[PDB]
């Protein structure tokens, strides 16, 4: 005979993530805590009660069925991630909706202790076993509104019990049914989104079609990057040199494109190679990177040009 | 097009390390995220009291990841009664481009890094650090800061609107320094900070002769 019982702790608490930028991921800690855990599900196929006459084997396992995603009252949907799980064993990648953290405490503990082997729904016991804290770090989309939040996140947490006749007891609740269990324990999460700016997420290539040998001497091309923003912001931009240029231009910024060809690279019309975009009010702003080519017959060479630069953003 | 999680990073002196999220927001291509630390002179420090690991990593298109700022016991040579300044950089390395004449550009964030000892460890609550003393002199104010902390003032004006909107060359005041900045005299002044968490507050002042304390 095999016999399974579960209790749900139903823990309540709140965690202040504090002030974060939209790109920043805030965090909360889901502590396991002893307390008075109520039975809510069981699968019984053995003796109802236990006595001194006959022995039986044990297996106790913990559970925390934490939801994979949540949506704010604002209607925007938050995403949760596991920063630090601990000695807990997460055991279900396949299912999307919830994480499945669990820990086997006992296994094959041959015990004679008399009492209730199948407490039916609504009965209670005082669980007094500790486990690790499970830490979570939350993901916020750029469109999240600025200000204070208070996301109430429900979850199940509790200790599965398995009393058994057979040696080497191995019975565990299915993941599907684990999801359906009462999410009695949930902890409010409070955090503040100050917001922040994020640049365009794209390839920065600037293309010139034809080598043209000597004829393409002062050839021009350029490309633009968006830089969206929620709040007021300064972003000191500085083009940096990777490939060292062949010729010298006084205060103009330059990059070697190879074969005795430079590119005088500019940003918002600046040969100097430094600018500054500023945000008084919110919204995006474009940033226009000029590449002007330059060579001279003395060291002009046939071949395919290519160089590079590093547009460095000094966020103060 | 990898980017960082925060504008500016504060290293707790009590703790041994800290994790900063990055994320390859380009979803068509994979990228390499070079990560490094620089001293207050903005030069690279390779064995330095703080170090960042890993120095390079492949981020698959769309993939988010971390970097680890951490300590070496030559941190004890730092001063413990005040913050020390570093900068944590991050440079994206693109896939070398398809063969055509092409200039390749590469984004790089360069945030501030504040080693803050445990002796001066801040309250969890945004602590004030509001003690500031704008002193009038020819050409404008001379801003005192006798706090043991780095403080970037981003604006100065007559009102909360002027400080927020009005043009001003940003100044970072080292702990225990006084520095002159150019500005028109204000009957009641307004200085705009950038706090640990990143948002830009506004302090308002009360000028009793040369000395102006906060309200």
């Amino acid at each position: 005979w095999n016999n399974i019982v579960f209790y749900s702790l139903g823990d309540v608490n709140s965690y202040q993530g504090g002030n974060v930028v939209i790109t920043q991921r805030p965090q909360f800690i889901t502590s396991w805590r002893p307390g008075i855990a109520t039975v809510t599900w069981n699968q019984c196929n053995g003796p109802e009660f236990a006595d001194g006459f006959w022995a039986y084997y044990r297996e106790y396992i913990a559970w925390v069925v934490f939801p994979k995603k949540v949506m704010t009252q604002n209607g925007y949907p938050l995403f949760i991630e596991v920063h630090n799980k601990g000695s807990w064993s997460e055991e279900n990648t396949g299912d999307n909706d919830s994480y499945f953290f669990l820990k086997g405490y006992k296994w094959d503990e041959r015990a004679f202790d008399a009492g209730n082997l199948c407490q039916k729904p609504g009965e209670i016991t005082r669980l007094t076993e500790k486990f690790d804290d499970i830490i979570f770090k939350v993901a916020l989309p750029a469109d999240l509104p600025l200000g204070d939040y208070s996301v109430k996140i429900p979850y199940t947490s509790g200790m599965q019990r398995h009393f058994a006749s057979y040696l080497g007891a191995r019975f565990k609740i299915p993941y599907n049914v684990a999801k359906t269990l009462p999410r009695e324990n949930e902890m409010l999460f409070l955090f503040k989104n100050i917001g922040g700016c994020r640049p365009s997420a794209q390839s920065l290539e600037i293309k010139h079609g034809d080598l043209s040998i000597n004829s393409a001497n002062n050839h021009y091309a350029a490309q633009t990057l968006s830089v969206s923003c929620d709040v007021p912001a300064n972003i000191r931009f500085m083009l940096l040199r990777n490939t060292t240029p062949t010729y010298s231009h006084g205060k103009k910024f330059s990059v070697g494109l190879g074969h005795g060809w430079d590119s005088i690279v500019s940003v918002n019309g600046v040969d100097t190679g430094e600018t500054t975009m500023r945000w008084y009010k919110a919204g995006t702003q474009n940033l226009t990177i000029g590449s002007r080519l330059y060579g001279e017959s003395s060291k002009i060479q046939p071949g395919v040009l290519s160089g590079s630069a590093t547009l460095l953003m000094i966020l103060p | 097009a990898v980017s960082l999680d925060r504008t500016r990073a504060v290293f707790d002196g009590s703790e041994k390390s800290m994790t900063l999220d990055i994320s390859n927001d380009n979803k068509q291509l994979p990228y390499l995220a070079q990560a490094w630390i620089e001293n207050e002179n903005q030069e690279k420090i390779i064995t330095g009291p703080v170090i960042a690991t890993p120095p390079v990593q492949r981020l698959e298109p769309g993939a988010k990841s971390m970097v680890r700022l951490s300590t070496t016991p030559d941190i004890s040579k730092l001063p413990q009664d005040r913050e020390s300044l570093f900068y944590f950089n991050l440079r994206e390395i693109p896939p070398r481009s398809e063969k055509a004449n092409v200039l390749q550009i590469a984004l790089q964030t360069k945030i501030k890094l504040f080693y803050r000892p445990a002796a001066i460890k801040t309250r969890p609550n945004e602590v004030w650090q509001d003690q500031l003393i704008l002193n009038k002199v020819s050409g404008g104010y001379r801003i005192e800061n006798p706090t043991p902390y780095y403080v970037t003032v981003i604006g100065l004006g007559g009102s909360e609107k002027q400080a927020e909107e009005g043009e001003f060359e940003t100044v970072m005041l080292s702990p225990r320094s006084e520095q002159t900045v150019k500005s028109a005299n204000y009957n009641t002044p307004y200085l705009s900070y950038i706090n640990d968490y990143g948002g830009r507050p506004v302090l308002s002042f009360i000028c009793n002769g040369s000395r102006c304390s906060v309200k």
